[PDB]
C-alpha cells in the first residue's frame, strides 16, 4: 500500500474541546472521520456512507501542524531521561510538538529544548474573534465570544492515511470536494485547500518494529486494552459531542461520551484499532474512528 | 496517646529570653517548665525539683513531664548509667528525635574564627534562610518579634534588633492561650503543630557567632516530629522491645540502613480544572472550584494521616496542591500508601473523570546520607549532597512514570463505552458541561449538580464572615470528597455544638491563626475578596472600566533546593530544616502577606489621593508559586509590580519573577482569559535577565526596573502633571501621540511629532514650563527604545480615563 | 467547483465594525489591517432579506428561527435545517499599498462626533474610527452543488437547475440590498455604505449565463 500526504491551506479554524471558546491545532480523528461520515451524505446518496460504516481498513493520521517545510510531529509522553536542570524539565510540557528526527535525542534529556519552543509561535497565534449574538426576542442582543486558532502565513495541516486503495481513493474522492472543515464553519472558518504530495518515508508504521508511537488518538478494544497498558505512556481525552443532523431530526442530543488515549502515545505491545459506535438513542449509528496508524 | 514525645523537647530556648528564672540547661527548663504551668500550680519558677520515684503516677503525669528529661548528645549518661529514667517513657523517643534532627540539622557554617559552643543566651536573633542562597552571603537578621498574623507583613532586617519586653511577653502569653489545653485528645498533633508556626518562626534554635543561624525553633521543631513520629511507625515492626538497645549498641545502626521514606503526591490537572468555564460561573465559579480544589487538597494529606496516625510536619512541604511527605519504610505504610492513592484515585472516577489523578512516588531514605560527615573535605563533602539531589531528581522520575500509566485497564472500559443515568442530551450542562447528571436547571441555565453546588458556596464562601468550615463523613450536602466525606462551608461562631460531634471527618479554620480558643485547625487561605462577583469591580471605576487579569509565578522553583545551595560553600548546607524554612516562608507571603499588600496598599501612582484606599481587586488563589489575582484593571497594575516590591525585599536580588496583567471587559470568558495572559507570563519569562513584566501585548516585555521607573515614574509622571492642574484635558489630544510611535520610522513624522507639541501652548494657559515640556518628549522621539516605555506610558493616561 | 461567487466589496463611506483605540475595526491580528468579518456580511444580510422575502406579506419573525423556506435553505437553523447553503468568505483588504501610495498614512482614520445634550446646549465630544473609504476589500462567497440530505427517507434528493435560481434571485436581493443600506455600527448616520463590484457567478456551460443575471442585477 501507499500513503497520502495531504498538505493544506488552513488560515483560521476552530476545532474546539469543551466549548467554542477556546480551540486546538490537533484534530483527533474521530472528529475528522465523522466528518467523513457527515461530508459525504452531501456528495454521495447514503451509500457512500454505508460503504464505509464499520469497515475500519484504511488507516489514516490526524490533523497536526506543519511550520513550511516539516511536520511538527507531537510530543511523545515518554519518560525523559532529563538529567539536565529542572528549567528545561518544564519546557517540555509547554511543547506540544517537534520535527521529524529529535525524537530519539529528545526521549534522554539529551536535546534543545529553546528551538522547539520557539517554533510554538511559528506555528500560529491562539486569536479570539468577537461577535454579537441573537436578537433574542426585541430585546437588546448580547454578544457571543469565540475563539480560535489562527495559522501563520506558511502553515496548515497535515495528514497521512494507508489502507486500501480503493477505500482510499474515495477518501480524495472526498476531499476534492470536501468544504470548509472545523467546527465553525458556516462562518468563513475552516476553509482550506487540499494538496496531494509524496509521503516522507522516514514516518513508516512501526506497528511492531519497537518505535510503538502512534498519530492518531485511539483505542484498541476493550480486552485487549489489558495487553497494551503494562508499558503505555498514554494520556486520556474526551471526544463527546452532538448528533442533530438530517435523518436524526429531533431535539439534538450527544455522542455517546468515550475515552480514548493520546495521540503521540508510546506503548509497550502492538495493538489493533476498531470503530467504536456512540450512538445511545436514535435511529443511525454515529460511530468514532479509532484505527492508529505508527512511526518510526 | 503513644507518640507525644515528638514535639515537646526543645523548650529550654525562650524562656530565660523571658526571664522566668529557671536554672540548667534546655533539658533542666522544659522538664519543670511543664511543671509550673501544667499542673495549675501556684508556685515560683526559681526553685522546682528534679527527679521522682512516685509508683502510683504514670505516663499520663510523669512521662508526659518526662517526656524531654534528656534529649542533647552530652548528657546521655544520667537517664541510663544512672537509672533514673526507663525504656517506657518517652524521653527516650525524644533523645533519639533531635539527636538525628540536630545531627543532620545543626552545623556550624563556614566562618573565620570557629570552635563555638551555643548556649544560654537572651539576646540573640535568627539571621536570614536566603543568606547561603546564591553567591552573595547576606547578613540579614530575622527581628524575632511577634507574627501571629498581624498586619504588615514582617521583612527581614540587616540591624541588630533591640531586646524588648512587650513581643516576649506577647509570645509567652500565647503560649499562655495553647499550651495549657495539653490533654488526652486531639490537641496534640493537630493543634499545637500549626499555631507554633508563627509564633517561632523569627526565633533561632542556637547561641553560636560561628554559624549564622537560619534554622528556628519551628522548622526543628517540625524535624523532631517529622524524624520522630516516623520512626515510631518504623519502630515495632523492626523488632524493638526495649528502646535503650536501639541506643546502646545500634545508635550506629544507620551506617547504611534505610529507616526513612521519602514521599509526594501531586494533582497534575489542577490548572485545567479551574479553566474551563463558558458561560455564567465567569463571574462566581472561577473563583469557587479554585477554593475547591484547595480545600480537598488539604483534606488529600488528612487521609494519608488518619489511617496511621502520622504528623501534619510530615508534610514537609505543601502548596498548590503538592505535598512532599516522609514516611517509615516499613511495608505496612508502603502498603497503605498504594491504599490511599488508588482508592481516592477510584473515588475519583465518579466525579471528575480524568482531570484529578494522584500518584505517590518513593524514595528508602537512610539517615547518614543528609548529614555532613567527619573529615569531608572539597573532593568528599561535594559527594554527600548529589544523593540529597539523588533523592529528588530519582523522586521526579519515580513520578515520571505514574503519569504516563494512569488507569488501570479494568478501569476505563467502564467509562469508555457509557451514558449514565440513560438519558438524552437535551439535559446537557453548561459550566462542566457534562450529561449523565439531570440537569437541575435553575437560574434559567442548564448547570449540573455540581455547577448546582458551586453556586451554594458563593451565597456565604466569597463573603468576609463564612471563612471557616466542616469536612464531615460522606452525606449528602456539601462537596463531594475522596475517602468517604463531604465538604461544607459555616461559621463556628454559634455552630459550635455542630462542631463538636465526632462526625467531623476533618476540621480547619481560615487564615487567622486562631490562639485562645479554637475556631479550626487552621491553614493559610484567600480571604481577600473585596465584592463576591466579578461585575462589581467595573461598575464604578472613574475612567474605563475594564477587568484586570493578573497571574505571576516565581521563576526557577524547580531549582529551588537541588542546586539553590550548591554554588556557595560547595552545598554542605543542603539539610531537611534549611528546606523546610523557605517553604515555610512561602506558605505566608504567597498566602497571608498579601492580604497586607493588598487591604492596605502602599504604592498610588495612578489613582493616589488616599494612602490605604483598599485594593478592590480580588485573588484567585493565594498559594504556592503561582499568584492568580483578577480585579478592576487600576489597582492590579500598581499592586503587580507593588507586591514585586515585598518580594525583592526577601531574596533581596536572587530570586526572579515575570508577571502578567492585561485588561478585559466584564463578560469576558474565562478560557482565554488564561490562554492570553499565559503570554504575558510567557514573553517576560523568555526574558534573558528573567526578571521582568509584559504590560497588554507580548511586544511592550519590560524589566521590573524599567517599568516603576522609566515607565510610570519619569514617562507617566511627565505627562499627566503639566495638566495635573487641568485634569481633564483632551486626553482627545493624546491618541493622536501614539500614532506617530507607530510611524517613528519615517523622517517627517520628527516634525509632526514638535508640530503637534506646541499646538497646547498660548495665551490661555500658564506656558512658564513648555519649552522642556516639549523637548523631553522631543528627546524621547529619536530613541529606538526610549519611546517603547513611552507607549505604556501614554496608554495608562487614557485608560485612566 | 462549487458556485463558489466572488466579489470586490468596495467601501464608499467609512466602515466601522466595532470588534470591541477604545473603539477599534476587526483588527486581524496578523496584518494589522483591516478585514470584514464573515458574520458581519451574514448575519446582517438575515435581518434584510427576512424583511424582503419575509414582510411582504405581513410576517414578523420575532427569531431567526422561524424565518422562510429560502432564508433557511441558505442559513439554516436548529430545528428544521433544510441545509447551510451559505458559507461566506471572511474578507481582508486588498490594495493597502495603492491606498497608502495615494497618500494615507494610518488606514483607519478618526472621525470625530459629538453629544449635545438638550438640558444645557453642552457639548459632549467622542471619537469614531472608521475604514479608509476607498479600501477595496476582495470577497467570494460559496454555494454549493449540494447533494442535498433528506431527513425523510425519500432518498438522495440532489436539485437540478430547477430550485437552485430561486435562491440567486435571494442573493441577488440580498445584495441589492446591501448596496441600498449598511454594513456597520453607530447607525443612521451614514458609516460605511458599501459598493459590490465585480461579481461573476463560478464554478454547468448552460446554466451559468442565466446566474449572472440575477446578480448583474443588483
Amino acid at each position: 500500500m501507499n500513503s497520502r500526504l495531504f498538505r493544506f491551506d488552513v488560515v483560521r479554524t476552530h476545532f474546539g474541546d469543551h466549548g467554542l471558546e477556546s480551540s486546538t491545532i490537533g484534530c483527533p480523528a474521530d472528529t475528522l472521520y465523522s466528518a467523513l461520515c457527515v461530508e459525504a451524505l452531501r456528495m454521495g446518496g447514503q451509500q457512500l456512507l454505508d460503504e464505509l460504516v464499520a469497515c475500519s481498513t484504511l488507516r489514516l493520521t490526524d490533523l497536526l501542524p506543519y511550520v513550511g517545510p516539516d511536520y511538527l510531529v507531537p510530543k511523545p509522553l515518554k519518560s525523559v531521561r532529563s538529567d539536565s536542570s529542572s528549567l528545561q524539565k518544564k519546557l517540555a510540557k509547554k511543547i506540544g510538538f517537534l520535527p521529524a528526527a529529535q525524537l530519539g535525542s529528545f526521549l534522554d534529556g539529551t536535546a534543545d529544548l529553546d528551538d522547539l519552543a520557539a517554533r510554538q509561535t511559528k506555528i500560529g497565534v491562539h486569536a479570539v474573534s468577537a461577535k454579537a449574538a441573537i436578537h433574542n426576542g426585541k430585546k437588546d442582543a448580547d454578544p457571543y465570544r469565540v475563539g480560535y486558532f489562527r495559522f501563520e502565513p506558511d502553515a496548515g495541516l497535515w495528514l497521512l492515511a494507508t489502507g486500501s486503495e480503493s477505500e482510499l481513493g474515495l477518501l480524495t474522492r472526498l476531499l476534492k470536494g470536501i468544504s470548509a472543515l472545523g467546527g465553525e464553519r458556516t462562518s468563513g472558518f475552516g476553509a482550506f485547500i487540499p494538496t496531494e504530495s509524496e509521503v516522507p518515508a522516514a514516518l513508516t508504521p512501526t506497528t511492531a518494529a519497537a518505535s510503538l508511537m502512534t498519530l492518531t488518538t485511539s483505542l484498541p478494544t476493550d480486552d485487549e486494552l489489558e495487553q497494551a497498558l503494562a508499558g503505555a505512556t498514554y494520556r486520556l481525552v474526551k471526544r463527546s459531542g452532538f448528533v442533530a443532523s438530517a435523518t436524526y431530526a429531533e431535539t439534538p442530543r450527544r455522542k455517546r461520551d468515550i475515552y480514548k488515549l493520546a495521540a503521540g502515545s508510546v506503548f509497550s505491545r502492538p495493538f489493533q484499532g476498531g470503530i467504536l459506535d456512540v450512538s445511545l438513542g436514535g435511529n443511525h449509528p454515529v460511530y468514532s474512528y479509532a484505527r492508529p496508524l505508527f512511526l518510526a | 496517646e503513644t507518640v507525644i514525645g515528638c514535639l515537646l523537647h526543645d523548650i529550654g530556648k525562650p524562656v530565660q529570653r523571658a526571664a522566668l528564672g529557671y536554672r540548667g540547661r534546655h533539658s533542666a527548663i522544659g522538664r519543670a517548665f511543664v511543671k509550673k504551668i501544667w499542673l495549675r500550680d501556684g508556685r515560683n519558677p526559681s526553685e522546682f525539683a528534679d527527679e521522682v520515684y512516685e509508683p502510683d503516677i504514670e505516663v499520663f503525669d510523669r512521662r508526659i513531664l518526662d517526656a524531654i528529661s534528656y534529649h542533647h548528645s552530652s548528657a546521655l549518661r544520667t537517664a541510663a548509667e544512672n537509672g533514673r529514667l526507663a525504656a517506657d517513657a518517652p524521653a527516650y523517643v525524644a533523645y533519639i528525635a533531635d539527636n538525628i534532627a540536630a545531627g543532620t540539622d545543626r552545623r556550624k557554617a563556614d566562618s573565620d574564627d570557629g570552635q563555638g559552643a551555643s548556649t544560654w543566651d537572651s539576646d540573640t536573633p535568627l539571621y536570614s534562610v536566603f543568606n547561603r542562597f546564591g553567591a552573595d552571603t547576606a547578613n540579614l537578621t530575622f527581628a524575632p518579634e511577634m507574627l501571629d498574623d498581624r498586619e504588615p507583613m514582617n521583612i527581614p532586617s540587616a540591624r541588630r534588633i533591640e531586646f524588648d519586653k512587650y513581643r516576649y511577653t506577647e509570645i509567652v502569653n500565647k503560649l499562655e492561650a495553647v499550651l495549657v489545653d495539653l490533654e488526652c485528645s486531639d490537641t496534640y498533633l493537630a493543634s499545637l503543630l500549626n499555631v507554633l508556626e508563627a509564633t517561632l518562626s523569627f526565633v533561632p534554635s542556637s547561641t553560636d557567632a560561628s554559624e549564622v543561624v537560619d534554622v528556628s525553633l519551628f522548622d526543628h521543631l517540625k524535624l523532631t516530629g517529622a524524624l520522630g513520629a516516623c520512626i515510631w511507625h518504623y519502630l515495632q515492626a523492626t523488632g524493638q522491645s526495649d528502646f535503650k538497645s536501639a541506643l546502646f549498641d545500634k545508635q550506629d545502626t544507620f551506617y547504611n540502613e534505610k529507616a526513612f521514606l521519602l514521599t509526594t503526591f501531586d494533582v497534575s490537572g489542577i490548572q485545567d480544572f479551574i479553566y474551563t468555564i463558558h458561560s455564567s460561573g465567569a463571574a462566581k465559579m472561577l473563583r469557587a472550584r479554585s477554593f475547591y480544589l484547595e480545600m480537598l487538597t488539604e483534606h488529600l494529606i488528612d487521609e494519608l494521616l488518619a489511617r496511621v496516625g502520622l504528623s501534619r510536619a510530615n508534610l514537609n512541604y505543601s502548596g498548590g496542591g503538592h505535598a512532599y511527605l516522609l514516611l517509615p519504610n516499613t511495608e505496612f505504610a508502603r502498603n497503605s500508601l498504594e491504599e490511599f492513592e488508588r482508592e481516592a484515585n477510584e473515588w475519583l472516577l465518579e466525579n471528575f473523570a480524568t482531570w484529578l489523578f494522584i500518584a505517590t512516588g518513593s524514595v528508602p531514605l537512610a539517615a547518614n546520607d543528609l548529614m555532613r560527615r567527619p573529615n569531608e573535605s572539597g573532593p568528599q563533602a561535594h559527594d554527600r549532597a548529589l544523593r540529597y539531589s539523588g533523592l529528588y531528581r530519582e523522586l521526579s522520575e519515580q513520578l515520571s512514570a505514574k503519569k504516563l500509566a494512569r488507569y488501570s485497564a479494568d478501569q476505563l472500559r467502564e467509562l469508555n463505552s457509557s451514558d449514565h443515568d440513560g438519558q438524552k442530551g437535551d439535559r446537557e450542562c453548561s459550566v462542566c458541561h457534562t450529561v449523565n447528571r439531570t440537569i437541575k436547571t435553575i437560574n434559567d441555565l442548564l448547570l449540573c449538580s455540581l455547577c448546582q453546588a458551586l453556586t451554594a458556596a458563593s451565597q456565604q464562601i466569597q463573603s468576609e464572615s463564612r471563612r471557616f468550615l466542616l469536612i464531615s463523613e460522606e452525606s449528602s450536602d456539601g462537596l463531594p470528597l475522596p475517602f468517604g466525606a463531604t465538604l461544607t462551608f459555616c461559621s463556628e461562631s454559634g455552630a459550635k455544638q455542630a462542631l463538636q460531634q465526632p462526625q467531623t471527618r476533618r476540621l480547619y479554620a481560615k487564615n487567622k491563626f486562631f490562639a485562645g480558643e479554637s475556631l479550626g485547625t487552621g491553614l493559610w487561605v484567600g480571604d481577600y475578596v473585596a465584592q463576591m462577583e466579578f461585575g462589581d469591580y467595573v461598575k464604578r471605576a472613574s475612567g474605563i472600566a475594564r477587568l484586570g487579569v493578573l497571574r505571576l509565578d516565581v521563576d526557577n522553583l524547580g531549582q529551588a533546593f537541588t542546586h539553590g545551595f550548591m554554588k556557595q560553600g560547595n552545598g554542605k548546607f543542603n539539610t531537611i530544616s534549611r528546606t523546610a524554612a523557605f517553604s515555610r516562608m512561602l506558605s505566608l507571603f504567597f498566602r497571608q502577606h498579601i492580604n497586607y499588600v493588598l487591604k492596605h496598599p502602599k504604592l498610588r501612582p495612578l489613582t493616589g489621593d488616599d494612602p490605604e484606599r483598599s485594593r478592590r481587586a480580588t485573588i484567585i488563589y493565594s498559594g504556592g508559586d503561582d499568584v492568580f489575582v483578577v480585579g478592576a484593571w487600576d489597582d492590579v497594575i500598581e499592586f503587580g509590580i507593588e507586591l514585586r516590591e515585598r518580594f525583592h525585599e526577601f531574596t533581596q536580588g536572587k530570586l526572579t519573577v515575570s508577571a502578567g496583567i492585561g485588561m478585559f471587559p466584564d463578560k469576558y470568558p474565562i478560557s482565554v482569559m488564561a490562554r492570553e495572559v499565559g503570554d504575558l507570563e510567557g514573553a517576560a519569562k523568555s526574558l534573558p535577565g528573567k526578571n521582568g513584566v509584559a504590560l497588554f501585548d507580548p511586544e511592550f516585555t519590560f524589566r521590573w526596573d524599567e517599568l516603576l521607573s522609566k515607565v510610570i515614574e519619569e514617562k507617566y509622571r511627565h505627562i499627566a502633571d503639566y495638566f495635573r492642574c487641568n485634569e481633564e484635558r483632551g486626553m482627545a489630544f493624546i491618541y493622536k501621540l501614539l500614532e506617530l510611535l507607530d510611524q517613528r520610522g519615517d523622517r517627517i513624522t520628527e516634525a509632526r511629532w514638535v508640530y503637534f507639541l506646541m499646538r497646547m501652548r498660548g495665551p490661555t494657559d500658564d506656558t512658564t514650563r513648555f519649552q522642556q515640556f516639549a523637548n523631553r518628549l522631543h528627546q524621547w522621539f529619536q530613541d529606538p527604545s526610549d519611546a517603547k516605555q513611552l507607549k505604556t506610558a501614554l496608554h495608562l493616561y487614557i485608560y485612566r480615563n | 467547483a462549487k458556485i463558489e461567487i466572488t466579489g470586490t466589496i468596495t467601501v464608499v463611506t467609512g466602515l466601522h465594525i466595532g470588534a470591541g483605540v477604545d473603539k477599534p475595526v476587526v483588527r486581524d491580528p496578523l496584518t494589522k489591517w483591516p478585514m470584514i468579518p464573515g458574520t458581519s456580511l451574514k448575519g446582517k444580510v438575515r435581518t434584510l432579506l427576512s424583511r424582503q422575502y419575509g414582510a411582504d406579506t405581513e410576517t414578523f419573525y420575532r427569531k431567526p428561527n422561524d424565518d422562510p423556506a429560502q432564508i433557511r435553505r441558505l442559513f439554516g437553523d436548529t430545528k428544521e435545517y433544510k441545509t447551510g447553503r451559505l458559507v461566506f468568505r471572511d474578507t481582508k483588504l486588498t490594495n493597502k499599498d495603492d491606498l497608502e501610495a495615494r497618500g494615507a498614512k494610518t488606514l483607519t482614520e478618526v472621525k470625530f462626533e459629538n453629544a449635545i445634550n438638550r438640558v444645557t446646549a453642552k457639548a459632549n465630544p467622542r471619537q469614531m474610527e472608521r475604514v479608509i473609504p476607498g479600501s477595496e476589500f476582495a470577497f467570494s462567497l460559496v454555494y454549493e452543488v449540494s447533494f442535498g440530505t433528506p431527513d425523510e427517507e425519500q432518498k438522495a434528493s440532489l436539485p437540478s437547475s430547477d430550485e437552485i435560481i430561486e435562491d440567486f434571485n435571494a442573493i441577488a436581493r440580498g445584495l441589492k440590498l446591501l448596496e441600498l443600506d449598511y454594513l456597520g455600527g453607530s447607525g443612521t448616520r451614514g458609516y460605511g455604505q458599501v459598493k459590490f463590484s465585480d461579481l461573476k457567478a463560478r464554478a454547468d456551460r448552460s446554466l451559468l449565463e442565466m446566474l449572472n443575471h440575477e446578480l448583474a442585477a443588483v
